[PDB]
Order: structure tokens, then C-alpha cells, then sequence
RNA sequence: GCCUAAAAUAGCUUAAUGCGUUGGAGUAAGGGUUAAAUCUGUAAAAACCUUGCAGAAAGCCUUAAAGUAAAAGCAGCUAUUCAUGCCCAUAAAACAGUCUAUAAACGAGAGCUGCGGUAGCAAAACGGAUUAGAUACCCGUGUAGUCCCAGCCGUAAAUUAUUUAUUAAAUUAAAGCGCCUAGCGAUAUU
């Protein structure tokens, strides 16, 4: 795997990372 | 802290965990004496008495410490804090046994003196003390848990328990489950020994002290179930203050909380002190609870007055 | 040129306790030689550092140059010289 | 002074040797009913056997020391290993297959 | 502990042998451990760093002993 | 009076020198530092400020008395040779030179790399 | 097996370092070893002095004894070392079982018959 | 018989560092930056000679790892338990294989629960600077964590696909598997 491949990861990652962290303290959860 | 993850897990042996068949149940943990080999029975007959309770009544008859009575029977054990009378004679550790007065275990112990009959006597039993063990007091005894020395026998580091303030008194500082004291330095006819509370403090050379801790370190994963559990053990239901009426307490009025903190007789609890500015027994106190030195405690409003 | 010790030498007087045998091996700073200047193969190489190591526990060996016992080079001639007498005698 | 042979026979006993070196003399010597002769130490009997000692030395060993896992995972290999062994024996010599399970006391449950 | 004497007021022959002791001796390799912290991953590509800089200087002078041993040349 | 030995203490840790001026038995006489003298934050790491403490201390020194001293260095610095030197040439005798460099046997852990 | 025990003691008198040495030696007698050599260097000098909560031993009293027993021994010579307070450090080691390998003794025997099958 | 950077278990050593540490001596700074300041001191600090207490880590040897510990990983000293590796001398008449559908065990760092410990370092946090802004990089303090014991979690840019023959490698031909079929796009459902 290339760098530019793991780039291309890295920015969805982090937006699946957030939102559950917004989530983990709320009485319903978005989706 | 209690969670009820701790008593999901199980884990910590010594301890019943009561399965939460019933709503009274669910948070209830208690000890097993039995998996300790504590004994839990009747206590010696030649070392105990039995008395009526108090509930905090004084001789005039009169509440004068609140929140007490209507518990189970109550029988007191005589305890020999101070084994000078046996200094030279072994003694043999015949049973640990559980005591509802106190948090620590006793241990009764046989000793045999030459040309007497067998003496039976109450003692602190130490961390690490079972049936059987051998305990040993006065001079030329081993620094081992269980022996009783003068502090000028006792290396600096070791920790000790059921300390004297006084030559020959008897012990009285350090009797709590799983505490302890150490020394750190021996002056001239003085030792610094620093106090479970953390406080060092001067105590005089030739009191005594026994080696090792208290034998009881489950004291903390207890937890009462039940309103009624305690109340078996002789304690009683109290009232908020803020609960109550303006002329019953001074948080009665309606609103909550009005004035600052208090006690029932308007002494402000939740900082202002209470030990004596000029209390004699300043001269042995080096540093308080928390680090305060004693000088600053002493002299703390003579500088604001002047 | 400076004297070297034969690798039967060696194996036979590798201990913790001959102190002045295991001298030869450290710098002049009491530091522990590489293989490549001390000239010996790794299972003597061992030996040798796990001695002085030793020793080091023990109080017999310093792991560097002290100031405060600079005067031990003096007490060892001293010690020496008694007992070349003694046994000369007897 | 007089020589204490005593202490000698001693010395050259197994008595001041580790645990391991005293199991192992004794394995050896439970071996001298199946042995093909005085000097057999590699037949199939001999093999399986000795392995076999190994694994019931082991119980003990391992009740105690419960965080030693690279021996247990030796224990395990050369467990796989005797099954195998017997396997082979059972399909293509039926008569050395029934004495090791009797003297071993072990059942006839090696077939594929 | 080094020590140098001085002799006939020298003060910079003692100054010299100083230096000498912290680079034979290993001073100088502790202190420049010990100026910051690095992750055993990182000290490796360190320590490579270091070996191909004295590598590349033997080399060079490898190239120039040989030029002196045939060329006689007087550098 | 003027028949004293002493001991000079030279301190420098990449930002600053001190020199410490004791006797034989470690009481201390006299101390000198590149602040003391008139040289601040920026300035204090310059090799004149360093000789500048250097002849400070040695004034000193001549006068309570110490002619002969032995000088201990610890650390590596470049204000080391600097200093040394002038109190050689201020009229103080230097008999010997000993460097007392700590080098720990594994020890703590050092502060994190700075990211300039 | 064989072991070797190295000891530092305080510089005091013969009694107290005999006592200290006799302790050692029924140890090993009574697990059910023997004792081969007995040795003492008197008092040495130290590469650097041990100190104690409130005191210092530039010098120490050394002896050695080595002996034969079983491999538990290490454990209680261990533990006599620690209760005695006139013992300032210590160190077991352990050393070879035989001096002579079997290799050894067999190129003996095979020179014992060569010589008498030349007779 | 010896050896071991192998694993588990138990004892022991201290170079340096920290302090609401002891005594002596001494007096203005110490610390830090591109440049400064916050901060620590003058009510007696730093520096120097001494005293006490404490945790973590293992300079030279020391080098790859050449041990390969199955992989994750592994070098302060000594001993026990156990498993390897080396020499020298033996042993087997019939038995022992490769691969893995399925199943199980081991498994860095971070993180979670309880117990003990807390020097140094350091997420978060709070101040001083830099800058158009600095919500970052830099400086000063600094809690979890890093450490010990018992459990949970099973994730890494967590090594070169496995085996036979040939081969320094390579190349050539086979045996048993897993995975891929343009990219893009889910916290789909189970
Ligand atoms: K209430
Ligand atoms: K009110
Ligand atoms: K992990
Ligand atoms: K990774
Ligand atoms: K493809
Ligand atoms: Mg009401």
C-alpha cells in the first residue's frame, strides 16, 4: 500500500471517529 | 468506592457475595469468616460481661450523642493492651475471633507460667497471626509480627501498631483495621513517629509497641444491603437539617440553605477549627495533618490581632 | 609491547576474586575493554565481564577511578611487601 | 585421617542432584520390562513409554507454576505427537500396539 | 575522576589531556545521550547516522593512503 | 596568612558558569557568576563575561589569602578554558585540573526533544 | 551439588567470626551435605566503603567455605546470612561437579593398557 | 559434563536524580529564549562539604542480533525450577510425513476494573510568549498514564506466503490452500 492510499483512509477515519464520540453521551443516537 | 462492576466480577476471595434474589440483596457484600478461619461464636466466659446499652444517655438521662439504640444485645471483651504482667512467659495462640465492637480481630492466647495454672488472655491480633502461632513480649524477643518491645529496640523503618503514649499506660494510638505507624528518627529520650493520620509527632523512648499491622484488611469492600442491617448493629435515622424547622435547626426556613454550613448550634463545619490554640500538647507536635507546622497553627490570630 | 596472558591462563584464573588478574582487561579509567583490544574469543569475553561485574556487588572492584581512595595503590605495595617477607622468612 | 567411602558413594549418588536428573533415572528404569535388550533406547515401546512418564511428571509441575507457557506449549506438541505414533502402530503392527496400552494401562481409542 | 597535574605552570598541556580523557573514555558519548530522550526506534536511525558519517570519512582517506604509498606524495 | 590552599568549583551546563571558591574541608568563601558581574539573560553566555567572573573570583581569593588552588570541572562548556585561564594569568598558582563529570549507569528519563 | 559461599563480615574478634562461620556449617550438616575447605583472609581494605542507615565499613573481615549438599541448602545459607547482623554481604556460586571429564579418564585407561600390553 | 540477550520464581548491588531532608560555611541571584517573561529566591535559594528517605532504570562489556524466543520479543548480579544449545559416547526389524476445511491457544503500545506505589517523564488542564489570528510549534507548572499483583480488551506500516527437488541466490516444474476481478459509496440488515 502507498502513502496516497493511506491519506485517502485517513480522512474517513476520522469523521467515523467523531461522530461516535458525539454519540457515546446521548440518549439517541444519530444515524 | 463501590461499584457494582466490583460485585459482578466476584473476585477478591474472603468475601460473600450475595446473588441479587431480592431487592434488599442485590448490593449486599459481606465477609466469610469461615473461608478466614475467624471464629464467630460465643466469647471467653472469664473475659466478658455482659451490659445493658446506653443509647447515648448520660447520667442525668438526657440524648448526648445523637443517632443511637435499638440494636441486638450487647457483650463487651476485656483486651490486654499492655502485656507487661506476661513479659517473660510464651504464649500460644489458641483461636482469631470476630468482635461486632470493634473493626480489627482478637486473639486469645494460653500462657502456661512455671509453677501457676494456665492464664487466658484478649490481645490486638496482628496482620499475620494464626492458631497455633507463638507470641513473645519484654526483652530479648525477636522483631517479628506479634512481639511487643520498647521503642529503643524497634529498627526505624519497621511498622508498628497499638502504641503508647505513656510509659505504662497502655496502648492506644494505632488499633484500626490494616493500620499502622512508623519511626523515622530516634533523638535522645525522644522518637518521631509519624501517625496513620500523618501527623508527626515526639512519643517518649520507653513506651512499647507491637510489630506488624492490624489484622483485618476487608474493611473497606464491605457493604451494607439494607436500611435494617444497620440498624441491627444499634444505629439509628437522622434528619437533614434543611429538612427540618426554623426553630429545630438553622437551615429550618423554607428555602434551603440560607446561611453558610453549620452544626445544630451555628458553628461553621465545613473549615473552622476546633482544637485548642494554647493546648499544652503543642509542645510535642511537629507537624499537623495536611504539613501545617505547629507554629503556624499556634500563633495564627496573635498576628491578625496585632 | 606490553605482556598478554595465555587463553589457558585465562580459563583457569577467570574469577571474581583474583582482582589483580582481572586488572589487565579494564582501562586505565576501570572501564571494560572490547573484544576487538583485548584479544580474546566471546566465551572468554564473557567470563571476564561477568567477573568484574561481580566483583562490583561485592565491594572487591569500583565501576570508576575514585578520588577518595586514591590511596589504596599505596596499602596494596605495603600488604605486598609483608608478605613477600613473610613467606621468604618461612 | 581415615577416607569416608560413605560420603563418596554419596556424592556419586543421585541424592545431591537437581529434580530433573533424579525423574529422568527413574523413567529409564521403569523402561526395563519392554526394552527389546540391555541398550534399547529408541524402539517404538521405549519412545512411547518414556513420553508417556513425561506427561504425569508434568501434572504436578504445572499446578504449581501456571505462568510458565513455553513449557506447557512443549508439553502440548509432543502430546499430539505420541497419538500419531500410535495411529501408525495400531494400523500396521496390532501386537506391539496391545502390549503398550496394557502395560501403560491406556485404551484402545487410536484408530482413524 | 581524571586528574592532571600541572607541571612548570602549563596550565594548557593539563587543558589538552583533559579532552583527551572525555573522548577516549566515553564522557562526551554519555552527555549527548542524556540531552534528551529518544524511542529505541529513533536512536537506531540515529546510531546508522553516525556509522555512515565515520565510514564515509575512512573511505575518503583510505583513497588518499593509497595515493601516498605509490606516489610517495608528501601531504 | 597568604600560605592557604583551596579549591575552585567550575560549574557550566550549556547556559551558564559558577564558580565557587572553598577550602580544603568544602566550606565555602567566596562565589562569583556572570550576573553578578553586570552580564544578564542574552549576555551571560559570552567568553567575556565568563573571564570577567574569572578575575572577580581572583580578586577575591588573593585577598583572603589563597595563592594555591586546585580546580574541579564539571560538565563540558567552552567557558571552561576561558576562566581557567584568567586566573592563571591574575596571579593564582593552578597545580592540578580534575574533571568530576557524573556519567549515570542507565538513570532517569531525559525531557523530550524540542520540535524547532 | 558443589557451591562456594564468599563472605564479608564486620572486623570484630575470632569468637564472633567463628560463631558466625559455625552457623553456616551445621546448616550444611544437618540437611545432610560435608564441608570440604575452610578459609579466612583476615580484615582487607575495600574498593569503596559499604555503608549501613548510620554507619560506615571501609574494611571488611573475608572467609570462604565451600561444601556439597542438596539444592535446597541455597535457601537456608540464604537466610542465615540475612538474620545474622555481623555479615555485611555475601554471594553463592556455583561450581563444577567433577575435575576430571570423562574423556579425561578414559585416554588414563587406554595409556594404562597400552603400557601393559607393551610388557 | 558444560553453556544460554529463553521462560517462571526468589534474594542482592548503586552511578545519577528528586525533596515542605539534618548540620556547617557563605550572599544575590537561579532558571529559560530568536529576544523575553511566567516561575524559584533574598523572610537566607542556586553553587560547595555533609545527613536521612524514596522510586525508577541498568554506563563500559555491546555487535549484529550472529538467540531466532513460533510470533509478540530478548543483555545489572546470584540462585532455584524448567526448556534449549554444544562437545564426547550410544540407540531403533515393522511405528513417525506435507498442507489446513473446522477448532483452539499465545499475542507490542494505548485503554478499562480492583489493590499497592508514585522519583524522573508526560496526554488533559492552567499561566507567560510568538503571530493579522496561534485556538499549534517555544518556555514554566503539571493530573491520568508509564511501575507491582489479579482480571478484562484481542487491536498495529503485528517480518520475507507454506512444502518437495535443483540452486550462493536465482531459475525451472509440481503438492495443498487463502485472496483479487475498474473506481466510488452504510454505524444497512443479520
Ligand atoms: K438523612
Ligand atoms: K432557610
Ligand atoms: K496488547
Ligand atoms: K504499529
Ligand atoms: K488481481
Ligand atoms: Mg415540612
Amino acid at each position: 500500500i502507498t502513502t496516497m492510499q493511506w491519506r485517502k483512509l485517513k480522512i474517513k477515519k476520522h469523521k467515523l471517529r467523531k461522530r461516535r464520540k458525539a454519540n457515546r453521551m446521548r440518549v439517541v443516537k444519530v444515524r | 468506592k463501590y461499584t457494582y462492576k466490583f460485585k459482578q466480577a466476584r473476585a477478591v476471595p474472603g468475601l460473600v457475595y450475595w446473588k441479587p434474589r431480592t431487592p434488599g440483596l442485590r448490593h449486599k457484600i459481606s465477609i466469610d469468616y469461615d473461608f478466614l478461619g475467624v471464629y464467630t461464636g460465643a466469647p471467653h466466659k472469664d473475659l466478658s460481661a455482659a451490659v445493658p446499652k446506653l443509647s447515648g444517655r448520660n447520667n442525668h438521662g438526657r440524648i448526648t450523642a445523637r443517632h443511637r439504640g435499638g440494636g441486638m444485645k450487647k457483650v463487651l471483651r476485656q483486651v490486654d493492651y499492655s502485656r507487661e504482667k506476661v513479659d517473660g512467659i510464651p504464649g500460644v495462640v489458641e483461636r482469631v475471633e470476630k468482635d461486632p465492637n470493634r473493626s480489627g480481630f482478637l486473639a486469645l492466647v494460653k500462657y502456661q507460667p512455671e509453677g501457676q495454672l494456665p492464664i487466658f488472655k484478649y490481645h490486638l491480633a496482628p496482620a499475620e497471626i494464626k492458631a497455633g502461632d507463638v507470641l513473645l513480649s519484654g526483652d530479648g524477643a525477636p522483631v517479628q509480627a506479634g512481639s511487643t518491645l520498647p521503642l529503643r529496640s524497634i529498627p526505624l523503618g519497621t511498622p508498628i501498631h497499638n502504641l503508647e503514649l505513656t510509659p505504662g499506660k497502655g496502648g492506644q494510638l494505632a488499633r484500626a483495621a490494616n493500620v499502622s505507624a512508623v519511626i523515622q528518627s530516634k533523638q535522645l529520650e525522644n522518637a518521631i513517629v509519624k501517625l496513620p493520620s500523618g501527623e508527626i509527632r515526639l512519643i517518649n523512648l520507653d513506651c512499647r509497641a507491637t510489630v506488624g499491622r492490624v489484622s483485618n484488611h476487608l474493611q473497606r469492600m464491605i457493604n451494607y444491603g439494607k436500611a435494617g442491617e444497620r440498624r441491627k448493629l444499634g444505629w439509628r435515622p437522622s434528619v437533614r437539617g434543611i429538612a427540618k424547622n426554623p426553630n429545630d435547626h438553622p437551615h429550618g426556613g423554607r428555602t434551603n440553605g440560607g446561611r453558610p454550613s453549620c452544626t445544630p448550634w451555628g458553628v461553621y463545619c465545613k473549615g473552622q477549627r476546633t482544637r485548642r490554640r494554647n493546648n499544652y500538647t503543642n509542645k510535642f507536635i511537629i507537624t499537623r495533618k495536611g504539613g501545617q507546622p505547629i507554629r503556624k497553627f499556634a500563633e495564627a490570630k496573635k498576628l491578625k490581632a496585632r | 609491547f606490553r605482556p598478554r596472558s595465555t587463553h589457558q591462563e585465562v580459563t583457569e584464573m577467570a574469577d571474581f576474586k583474583n582482582v589483580s588478574f582481572l586488572t589487565q582487561f579494564l582501562s586505565p579509567a576501570g572501564r571494560i575493554q572490547p573484544r576487538r583490544v583485548t584479544k580474546l574469543t566471546e566465551p572468554l569475553q564473557r567470563r571476564i565481564a561477568k567477573s568484574v561485574k561481580l566483583a562490583r556487588n561485592m565491594a572487591l572492584m569500583a565501576g570508576e577511578a575514585r578520588l577518595d581512595k586514591l590511596h589504596l595503590t599505596r596499602v596494596r605495595q605495603e600488604e605486598l611487601h609483608r608478605y613477600q617477607l613473610k613467606k621468604s622468612v618461612q | 585421617q581415615n577416607a569416608k567411602a560413605h560420603l563418596v558413594e554419596k556424592f556419586l549418588g543421585p541424592e545431591f542432584r537437581p529434580r530433573i536428573k533424579q525423574l529422568k533415572a527413574k523413567r529409564l528404569e521403569a523402561v526395563n520390562d519392554i526394552k527389546r535388550h540391555e541398550a534399547d533406547v529408541s524402539s517404538p515401546e521405549v519412545r512411547v513409554s518414556l513420553m508417556t512418564y513425561r506427561i504425569r511428571d508434568s501434572i504436578p509441575l504445572f499446578d504449581e507454576c501456571k505462568k510458565e507457557l513455553t513449557g506447557m506449549r512443549k508439553l502440548e506438541i509432543m502430546f499430539n505427537k505420541r497419538r500419531r505414533i500410535l495411529r501408525g502402530l495400531r494400523k500396521h503392527n496390532f501386537p506391539i500396539y496391545s502390549m503398550i496400552i496394557n502395560k501403560l494401562g491406556m485404551r484402545d481409542i487410536y484408530s482413524d | 575522576a581524571f586528574v592532571a597535574e600541572v607541571r612548570d605552570g602549563n596550565v594548557d598541556a593539563a587543558l589538552a589531556q583533559v579532552k583527551k580523557y572525555r573522548k577516549t573514555e566515553g564522557v562526551n558519548d554519555s552527555v549527548r545521550k542524556k540531552e534528551y530522550f529518544l524511542r529505541p526506534s529513533l536512536q537506531k536511525f540515529r546510531d546508522s547516522e553516525l556509522t555512515y558519517a565515520k565510514n564515509m570519512g575512512k573511505l575518503i582517506h583510505e583513497r588518499v593512503n593509497w595515493v601516498v604509498k605509490r606516489k610517495k606524495i608528501k601531504l | 596568612v597568604l600560605q592557604l590552599e583551596g579549591v575552585v568549583h567550575i560549574l557550566n551546563t550549556s547556559n551558564n558558569i559558577v564558580l565557587t571558591l572553598t577550602d580544603k574541608e568544602g566550606r565555602v568563601k567566596a562565589w562569583t557568576t556572570p550576573s553578578s558581574v553586570g552580564y544578564k539573560n542574552a549576555k551571560k553566555r559570552l567568553p567575556v563575561a565568563a573571564e570577567t567572573a574569572a578575575g572577580e573570583l581572583a580578586k577575591r581569593a588573593l585577598a583572603l589569602g589563597y595563592s594555591t588552588v586546585a580546580v574541579k570541572i564539571k560538565g563540558i562548556g567552552t567557558m571552561t578554558q576561558y576562566a581557567v585561564q584568567m586566573l592563571s594569568s591574575s596571579g593564582i598558582k593552578i597545580t592540578q585540573l580534575v574533571d568530576v563529570t557524573p556519567v549515570p549507569y542507565g538513570g532517569c528519563r531525559p525531557s523530550r526533544k524540542r520540535r524547532v | 551439588p558443589l557451591y562456594e559461599l564468599l563472605c564479608l563480615a564486620k572486623p570484630l574478634g575470632k569468637a564472633e567470626i567463628a560463631g558466625a562461620m559455625k552457623i553456616v556449617g551445621q546448616t550444611v550438616l544437618k540437611r545432610g551435605g560435608f564441608i570440604t575447605e575452610v578459609q579466612s583472609y583476615g580484615e582487607q581494605q575495600l574498593a569503596y566503603d559499604i555503608r549501613r542507615p548510620f554507619e560506615i565499613y571501609p574494611s571488611a573481615h573475608i572467609f570462604k567455605m565451600e561444601f556439597a549438599a542438596p539444592t535446597d541448602i541455597v535457601r537456608l545459607v540464604t537466610h542465615e546470612m540475612r538474620v545474622n547482623e555481623n555479615v555485611l554481604r555475601w554471594v553463592v556460586v556455583r561450581r563444577p561437579r567433577f575435575k576430571h571429564t570423562l574423556q579425561e579418564l578414559l585416554e588414563e585407561v587406554k595409556a594404562q593398557e597400552n603400557d601393559d600390553f607393551k610388557a
